[PDB]
């Protein structure tokens, strides 16, 4: 079932993986090593760049700005070069699954990350220098999209569309999963809940991930990157054709599965879009009972007549891309 | 071994915000020489239909 | 491509092969061989390239096909 | 005759000739489909008028 | 909204600023307005894009980027004596998220358990590479190879004859990408 | 909060038979008096007397129920299935769908082989 | 005469029309080619040697795809609004001077001709639009008719600030005038505001409202398919090039240098195209740089910020002419 | 109609009956399935999970064809009527050939005594070669080796030539045909349906092309139709005065025609078919059968030989019409008057 | 599709739009496009790389480059 | 400025004369063209 979450918003794959491989982590009560901890909040803060640049960019061209979303599209394709350097994928990685990552990173693999994270901040200030100041972009998103604090909330907003209404929440903050409780990074929060704020949000939001992932390239810990348990995740290739146990194991965790103990659970994590949650029900066997995503824009896209109704056609043109959504995950 | 970082860990990267204001696009400069523009071409302007009403005095 | 590098790589090809490659690759190549294919494929290398293009195929058949 | 007069007379027949081309050598297929409003691809309600 | 304990310091917003608080010139208010000063800078970083090298390849001739990990067309694999690697054991066709592949076997004519039946559903396929994880013997694997598209879905639905065909094709690379990602595996 | 559409109704528990009994027949009557409206969104080329014809049947197969929790469940699909059709959100092949334009025997059916 | 009349009104039109229509065909080209160099692409480089056949590929396509008139649509008009907009767009292209007088009608009043030429072109749009009867090209066809309340003035207004100076409304006069100063130096805020309502005049981005495709398919052109949408380029591209003509005649000398006549022609021809072919890439270079605006703010722009302005410039201006004795003669001199 | 079919060479086919996962076991091939008839044969047979073997000549305007049937069920072979390998790779696996081929009016390579004759005798022949169990062909109605129109002559040697060869074909003659892209109701309703050689006076019994598929598939499971003659005609009589007053009443647009005297337009109507490259509806022959009348030929069998009830034209009007009607009278309900 | 104007051409990229891929047996999914239009060339993987789609564009344009047709009214 | 040299950016650069003209005529000399180091 993991390669269907990559497929829900299918520009935050690693992500997706995440929330469902920290939710059967959870319901089998096992705790992944610290390197895969460190891989996944890193590649989850280069997802979060990736979401943004198709995000923030994608909604730049709807307003008419074509060049920004060209420059960034050559960062987005630099991007998913370390994608298809540690998975096979430039897209559905399948990388993260419940008891750590598929494999490990490549040798070289860090010191490329370091050498475009050298180059990422002139990235963000170019496509900073067409936007934030210009009289055309800040008369198309200031006093447009407007949701207050408390209507916010009571309309199951997440994420920007939450923080853009001036209420601190980041649930990477207030729930700490993976390796973010030991990294330093700020939450851009708006003032006046418009498509100006988010947009404001969400640029500050590339220089908290790339300063987050300049922690995790200095804090990268040696040790397995899967949960040392074959009844779980798969053994080394090499031992499953050198030994007993390892070969069993690796026949039972490829036909049957693995077997998840009886019970529910709510697992959200901050997904680029917002509170990307999964409620995962376990039978006890090796197939799950029932598995719900619930996905930010299905949330966000509930409240758009909330906010856009009087708003001229450009301006739901306008609050389409600042909601960000991706319809893989909406209908699921 | 895996894929580590280097012994002292890397150098710190570039992510505060850069826009540094260049006085290429300095509101005083720019009218300023705007000013000066356009009084010299209403300079010129004086000089040249003082000389075609002038030359329009000769074809008469 | 930019003045200097297309002066300097005509006159390192010649102008006949010049106008072959505005009619294949539409760029202006030059670099070291480096070995053909069974299917008489040329492949070439150069270093001091932009990246991705430091390596690139001369086709064999007119009907190129990847 | 004068040049304004040939003028008006060139740019019209450029606007016949490449007219007549398309109404000539192009497939003509029209069918009930091809030939709807477009609406994304849904049909609506027809208020236009 | 803002955490319960004592509210966060300084988290009230300083009273709204008036007109004539705004501590910028008017020369320079009235500036920036006529002379659409921020879009200029705009206009002039076009401009240095415009004499910086550009990011294209030139496909097919130049080709992006892949790794020994990157997963594309199947294809079966020997062992160096032109023997069959695949056993039949059924681990790829239990595994498959998409239900791709159709396995027959029997004892083969000296008593081999070899398949009679090896079929990929390409239009099936969602190329995760669990297959190739799964496999006892590194048969399934999937190639380097992207470029196969055909004019024809009949084209994509490969037996067996087409999957050895294409790993006796492809053998070289996919040694070498075993390889080069092995010790990984 | 966000605008109930065209034809939205608020989803209610009938009060008593007789309330189930005006509300069936508030919809029959809305069905009816809309198919002339039918056959022209969806350019239906039959007559509207074979649309109304329909609507009838539908009606009643429901006719023997004796539950007023299973009536609701109807008149709520009904009132969907009407707010659905009015504002033109489904198209004709769904219309066309619903318009069909088992052997009738035991020995038809085992000659054919079942049906 | 030494030959023909007809002969020499024949060559004169095929050689102010051909060049003309190659001229458009590049602009094309040139945009694509420019822009992705401003977004670190290439544009066109496989239609033909360095991409210069890619206009001509389009254009030969679309002359063999299949019209579709549809059902809805009132098709007479359907088809008679993309021609008139095609005609009329390149009407305009027979009073511009290539040198003095050296134009195909040197008129008296060629300034209104042209006034006249692309207020009736506009009119095609409007037609096209409203024709189609899908919404999205109903909705095309209103943004375009807002857009013309919004320019029109504008321009009209600009220009007479230019006449006032000149005292002609003849294109050969107004360059001739310029020998003195171009009128971008005296008339600066004059040039920028024409600029920006010619953007405005041509539905170019950041004013793209009638054919936006990221608020309509593509506004009044989305039931318009093979010639029917040529027409509808050839005229907004042919009309882009006459607005950069025209803004080089009225504010950068026109053709004032930066066998015998022969040589010398072409020097005039030069320069006005090397001025002209300048701000064609201002118009790219300003499509790349900026959003779109939202259409009820340039209606707002046009008639709260930039006509209150023109209209105080159409006061100071001959103020400042009676005061320095500068009032031209409006005889024929020059 | 069973579970079980057996075929004349004796064959048994044993089949799963529903949708186009299923096992029709009938492997057919169409000749002229690219035309405006082959699309009902080619959807009924494929749908019901049949091997359709569809012989074209260009690419292009085959591939509506495909999407009839599942993978692997509609086979495309590119042919040649001169090409006798390509007739006879496309016969020789089947058990059913339809014949469709036909042209109304003469090409620069094709006389219609090449088309229907030579092309016939070639298909038949191999259906002869390959001993193919049965042979519908496709002629025209008033077909006879007698007439003097070219069509109706040579759809009329075609159909002897055809029983002399292999007995058992069901011959099978329609009338005009209705429906969506037909060449009946269309033209009525298109513009450049101008001229005329009698006054639209001529009267048939046309019939819709929908039933005929039907009957074309009916005629393969009803083995006992083999060595039969079919007219497959419609209900009622009308003139293309008559089918025209039905049209104008749905369109709602009135269409006007311009009459010609025969010795005139003739002469010009061969020289349009001469000097165009497409079918321009006018031609020397297609002026004669404008004077001709339709004459259902008895001891022929009809639709109530497949058990069918044809459908009359007036019923189909507004469906097939409705793309024409102007915009003012569009949302209007079927004229039904 | 319908509305798209001769000559018209359809490529289908990816395992779902090919055959319905990882949601073939789901409720809600046709199982490949072209049961619904018809194919000119099928492009494979899930997602197919970026220059794989370029791969099925220039078998497309081969095809055009083979394509008969005023060779093909010749023939008839 | 929070800005770090364009000489620790690990991106192709600008030499000699370009290098003069470049940093003469952009708004920031420190910024990166984005081009990766083929090394
Ligand atoms: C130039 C001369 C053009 C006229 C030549 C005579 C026509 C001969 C072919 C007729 C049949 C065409 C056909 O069936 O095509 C099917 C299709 C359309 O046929 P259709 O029959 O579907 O069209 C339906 C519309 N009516 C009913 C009006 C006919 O044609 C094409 O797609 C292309 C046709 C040919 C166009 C070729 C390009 C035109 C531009 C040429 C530029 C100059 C070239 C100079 C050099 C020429 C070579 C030396
Ligand atoms: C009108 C011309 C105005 C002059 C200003 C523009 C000059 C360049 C435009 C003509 C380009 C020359 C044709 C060409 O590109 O050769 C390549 C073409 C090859 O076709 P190609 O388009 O596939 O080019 C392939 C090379 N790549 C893919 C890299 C672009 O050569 C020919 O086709 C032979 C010449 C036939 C055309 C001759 C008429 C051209 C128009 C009149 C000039
Ligand atoms: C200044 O002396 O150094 C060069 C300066 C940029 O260098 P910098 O050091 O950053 O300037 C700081 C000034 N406080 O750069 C400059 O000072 C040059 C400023 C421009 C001076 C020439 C102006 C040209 C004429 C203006 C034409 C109209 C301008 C407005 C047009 C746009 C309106 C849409
Ligand atoms: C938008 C459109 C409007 C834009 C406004 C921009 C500025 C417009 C105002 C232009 C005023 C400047 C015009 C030039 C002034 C001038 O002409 O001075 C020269 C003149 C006498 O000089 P003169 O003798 O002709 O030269 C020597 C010849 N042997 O001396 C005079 O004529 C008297 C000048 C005194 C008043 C000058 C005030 C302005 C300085
Ligand atoms: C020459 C060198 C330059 C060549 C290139 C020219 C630039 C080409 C760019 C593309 C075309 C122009 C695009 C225009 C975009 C500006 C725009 O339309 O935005 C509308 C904006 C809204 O203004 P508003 O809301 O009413 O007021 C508050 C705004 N925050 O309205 C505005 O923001 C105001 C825009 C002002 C434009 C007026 C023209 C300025 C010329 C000087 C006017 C002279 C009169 C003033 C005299 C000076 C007084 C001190
Ligand atoms: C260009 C080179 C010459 C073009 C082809 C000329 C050769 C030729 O055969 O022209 C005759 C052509 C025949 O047209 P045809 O298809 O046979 O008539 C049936 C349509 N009703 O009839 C024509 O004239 C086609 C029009 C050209
Ligand atoms: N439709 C009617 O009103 C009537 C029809 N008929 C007969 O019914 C049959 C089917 O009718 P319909 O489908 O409407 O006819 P069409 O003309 O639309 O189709 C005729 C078919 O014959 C093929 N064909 C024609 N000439 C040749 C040739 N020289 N070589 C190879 N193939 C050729 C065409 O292929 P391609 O498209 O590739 O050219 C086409 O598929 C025809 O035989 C027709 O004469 C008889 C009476 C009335
Ligand atoms: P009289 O005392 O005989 O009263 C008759 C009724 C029917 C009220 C019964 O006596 C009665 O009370 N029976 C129980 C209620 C009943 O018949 N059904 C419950 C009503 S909901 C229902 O029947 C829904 C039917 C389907 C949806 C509506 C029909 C239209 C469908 C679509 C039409 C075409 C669209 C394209
Ligand atoms: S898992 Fe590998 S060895 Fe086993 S049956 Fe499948 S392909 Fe053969
Ligand atoms: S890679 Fe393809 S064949 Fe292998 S398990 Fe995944 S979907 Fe099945």
């Amino acid at each position: 079932a993991l390669p269907y979450f990559d497929r829900l918003d299918y520009v935050s794959m690693m992500t997706n993986e995440q929330v469902f491989s920290l939710a059967v982590e959870k319901l089998l009560n096992i705790e992944i090593p610290p390197r895969a901890k460190f891989i996944r909040t890193m590649f989850g803060e280069i997802t979060r760049i990736l979401n943004h640049l198709m995000s923030v960019l994608s909604h730049a061209m709807d307003v008419g700005a074509l060049t920004p979303f060209l420059w960034g599209f050559e960062e987005r394709e630099k991007l998913m070069e370390f994608y298809e350097r540690v998975s096979g994928a430039r897209l559905h990685a399948a990388y993260v699954r419940p008891g750590g990552v598929h494999q490990d990173i490549p040798v070289g693999l860090l010191d490329d990350i370091y050498q475009w994270a050298t180059q990422f901040g002139d990235r963000i200030d170019e496509t900073e220098e067409m936007l934030t100041d210009n009289r055309i972009w800040i008369n198309r998103l200031k006093g447009v999209g407007v949701v207050s604090a408390a209507d916010a909330l009571n309309l199951s907003f997440t994420g920007v569309m939450l923080r853009g209404s001036g209420v601190p929440w980041d649930v990477r903050k207030s729930s700490p999963y993976d390796a973010y409780d030991q990294v330093e990074f700020d939450v851009p929060v708006g003032i006046n809940g418009d498509c100006y704020d988010r947009y404001l949000c969400r640029m500050e939001e590339f220089r908290q991930s790339l300063r987050i992932i300049h922690q995790c390239l200095n804090k990268m810990p040696a040790g397995p990157v899967r949960y040392e348990d074959y009844k779980i995740t798969p053994p080394p290739r090499a031992a499953m054709k050198e030994n007993m146990e390892a070969l069993i194991h690796h026949f039972l965790l490829f036909t049957k599965g693995y077997a998840v103990p009886p019970g529910d659970t709510y697992t959200a994590i901050e997904a680029p879009k917002g509170e990307m949650g999964v409620y995962v029900v376990s039978d006890g066997s090796e197939r799950p009972y029932r598995v719900h995503i619930r996905a930010p824009g299905f949330a966000h896209l509930s409240g758009f007549d909330h906010i856009t109704r009087g708003h001229l056609l450009a301006d739901a043109v306008a609050v389409i891309g600042t909601m960000d959504l991706v319809f893989g995950e909406v209908d699921r | 071994p895996q894929d580590m970082p280097p012994p002292g860990g890397y150098e710190a990267v570039q992510y505060k915000r850069n826009l540094p204001s260049r006085g290429l696009f300095r509101p005083r400069p720019l009218l300023a020489g705007a000013a000066v523009l356009m009084l010299y071409g209403w300079y010129k302007l004086v000089k040249g239909i003082r000389e075609q009403n002038e030359l329009a005095r000769e074809k008469m | 491509s930019y003045p200097t590098r297309t002066l300097a790589n005509l006159r390192k090809i010649g102008l006949k092969e010049y106008f072959r490659q505005l009619l294949y690759i539409g760029d202006t190549k030059y670099g070291e061989l480096v070995g053909v294919d069974k299917f008489g494929n040329k492949f070439y290398e150069n270093k001091e390239e932009l990246p991705l293009r430091t390596r690139w195929v001369d086709y064999a058949k007119h009907d190129y096909d990847a | 005759m004068s040049a304004m007069s040939i003028y008006i007379i060139f740019v019209s027949i450029i606007a016949i000739l490449f007219l007549a081309i398309d109404l000539i050598f192009a497939p003509h297929n029209p069918y009930k489909e091809k030939l709807s409003a477009f609406e994304c691809g849904f049909h609506s309600f027809s208020q236009s008028r | 909204a803002t955490p319960a304990g004592p509210p966060p310091k300084n988290f009230r917003l300083p009273p709204p600023k008036n007109w004539d608080e705004e501590s910028e010139s008017t020369i320079d208010k009235v500036g920036k307005y006529f002379l659409m000063t921020e879009m200029l800078r705009g206009m002039y970083v076009l401009l240095e894009q415009f004499f910086r090298p550009p990011y294209t390849i030139y496909y097919p001739f130049e080709k992006g980027p892949i790794s020994p990990r990157f997963r594309g067309e199947h294809a079966l694999r020997r062992y160096p004596s032109g023997e069959e690697r695949c056993i039949a054991c059924k681990l790829c066709e239990a595994v498959c998220p998409a239900q791709a592949i159709t396995i027959e076997a029997e004892e083969r004519a000296d008593g081999s358990r070899r398949t009679t039946r090896y079929d990929i559903d390409m239009t099936k396929c969602i190329y995760c590479g669990f297959c190739q994880e799964s496999c006892p013997v590194d048969a399934i694997v999937e190639s380097p190879n992207a470029e196969y598209a055909t004019e024809t879905r009949e084209e994509l639905l490969y037996n067996k004859e087409k999957l050895l065909a294409n790993g006796d094709k492809w053998e070289p690379e996919l040694a070498a990408a075993i390889r080069a990602d092995a010790p990984y595996r | 909060a966000v605008q109930p559409t065209k034809f939205a109704v608020t989803v209610r528990q009938s009060r008593n038979w007789a309330d189930a009994k005006q509300r069936v027949i508030a919809a029959y009557r809305a069905w009816i008096r809309a198919a002339p409206e039918i056959q022209t969104m969806y350019s239906i080329p039959f007559p509207v007397s074979h649309i109304r014809t329909r609507i009838r049947q539908e009606f009643e197969r429901h006719r023997y129920v004796n539950k007023l929790n299973v009536v609701d469940v109807l008149l709520q699909q009904s009132n969907a299935d009407f707010q659905e059709t009015m504002n033109f959100w489904r198209q004709q092949s769904h219309v066309m769908a619903f318009f069909k334009e088992l052997p009738s025997n035991f020995i038809t059916g085992f000659l054919e082989g079942r049906n | 005469m030494s030959y023909s009349q007809t002969i020499n009104s024949l060559v004169e039109v095929v050689l102010v029309l051909v060049p003309s229509l190659v001229g458009i065909a590049y602009v094309t080209v040139g945009e694509r080619k420019t822009m992705g160099s401003m977004q670190r692409r290439l544009g066109p480089n496989a239609v033909g040697i360095y991409g210069l056949l890619q206009a001509f590929a389009d254009a030969l396509k679309l002359l063999l795809k299949e019209y579709v008139g549809p059902t809805q649509a009132n098709l007479v008009l359907f088809f008679l609004g993309p021609v008139i907009t095609l005609i009329f767009s390149l009407l305009g292209y027979a009073v511009i001077p290539y040198g003095p007088g050296l134009a195909v009608n040197d008129l008296s009043t060629g300034i209104l001709y042209m006034l006249a030429v692309s207020s009736l072109a506009t009119y095609g749009i409007l037609l096209a639009g409203w024709s189609a009867n899908s919404k999205y090209a109903f909705l095309g066809s209103l943004r375009s008719t807002a857009q013309l309340i919004s320019y029109e003035l504008v321009l009209s207004s600009s220009i007479l600030l230019v006449i006032m100076l000149s005292g002609s409304l003849s294109l050969t006069v107004i360059v001739e005038s310029q020998r003195a100063i171009w009128y971008i130096l005296p008339l600066l805020p004059v040039f920028i505001i024409f600029f920006i309502g010619s953007v405005a005049e041509t539905n170019r981005a950041p004013f793209d409202l009638a054919e936006a495709e990221s608020e309509l398919v593509s506004g009044f052109m989305t039931e318009h398919a093979a010639v029917i949408f040529v027409f509808f380029f050839l005229a907004e591209y042919g009309s882009i090039v006459l607005m950069c003509i025209l803004t080089s005649i009225l504010f950068l000398g026109g053709y004032l240098l930066i066998n015998a006549p022969t040589v010398e022609g072409s020097f005039y021809g030069l320069s006005l195209g090397v001025k002209t072919s300048i701000l064609i890439f201002v118009f790219i270079w300003t499509r790349a740089s900026f959003p779109r605006i939202r259409f009820d703010q340039l209606m707002s722009f046009c008639w709260t910020v930039l006509l209150p302005i023109l209209f105080a410039l159409i006061v100071l201006v001959p103020c400042i002419l009676y005061s320095f004795n500068i009032f031209p003669v409006n005889i024929s001199l020059l | 109609i069973s579970d079980i079919h057996i075929t004349r060479t004796g064959k048994p086919l044993i089949r799963i009956q529903g949708g186009r996962s299923s096992l029709g076991e009938h492997t057919a091939t169409v000749f002229g399935a690219t035309g405006q008839l082959g699309r009902y044969i080619v959807n009924r047979l494929a749908r019901q999970g049949c091997t359709v073997i569809v012989p074209y000549r260009e690419e292009m305007a085959k591939r509506h064809l495909k999407v009839s049937g599942d993978l692997g069920r509609v086979i495309f072979m590119e042919f040649d009527l001169r090409n006798t390998q390509s007739i006879e790779e496309s016969v020789r696996h089947s058990d059913v050939v339809y014949n469709l081929i036909g042209r109304d009016y003469p090409t620069k390579n094709f006389s219609l005594a090449d088309v229907h004759i030579e092309g016939t005798e070639r298909i038949v022949e191999a259906v002869a070669k390959y001993d193919v169990d049965r042979f519908i062909q496709v002629s025209t109605y008033n077909a006879n080796p007698d007439s003097t129109c070219e069509f109706f002559r040579t759809k009329g040697i075609a159909e002897k030539v055809a029983r002399h060869v292999f007995p058992e074909t069901t011959i099978v003659r329609p009338a005009p045909m209705f429906g969506f892209e037909d060449r009946l109701l269309l033209k009525l309703a298109s513009v450049t349906n101008l001229f005329t050689s009698n006054h639209m006076r001529e009267k048939f019994w046309p019939v819709h092309v929908n039933e005929v598929g039907e009957a074309l598939e009916r005629m393969l499971y009803d083995d006992s139709t083999a060595g039969q003659t079919f007219e497959l005609y419609g209900p009622r009589q009308y003139s293309m005065a008559q089918i025209a007053e039905l049209v104008d009443r749905e369109i709602y647009k009135k269409r006007r025609h311009i009459n010609l005297p025969k010795p005139i337009l003739q002469p010009l109507a061969e020289l349009i078919n001469r000097v165009l490259w497409w079918d321009t509806g006018l031609s020397r022959d297609q002026v004669e059968r404008e004077f001709h009348d339709q004459v259902i030929d008895p001891t022929a069998k009809t639709f109530k030989d497949l058990g069918m009830e044809p459908t009359d034209i007036s019923k189909w009007t507004y469906h097939y019409l409705l793309p024409y009607r102007p915009s003012t009278y569009y949302d209007l309900p079927p004229s039904t008057e | 599709y319908d509305q798209m104007p001769d000559p018209r051409w359809v490529i289908s990229m990816g395992s779902c739009a090919n055959g319905g891929g990882y949601y073939h047996y789901s409720y809600s999914v046709v199982r490949g496009c072209d049961r619904i239009v018809p194919v000119d060339v099928y492009v494979p993987g899930c997602p197919p790389t970026s220059e794989a789609l370029m791969y099925g564009i220039f078998q497309l344009q081969r095809k055009m480059r083979n394509t008969k047709i005023t060779r093909m009214w010749y023939r008839k | 400025s929070n800005a770090v040299s364009i000489t620790k950016k690990y991106t192709v650069q600008s030499t000699g004369i370009w290098e003069r003209i470049r940093r003469a005529l952009v708004i920031d000399p420190n910024r990166s063209n984005g081009v990766p180091l083929n090394p």
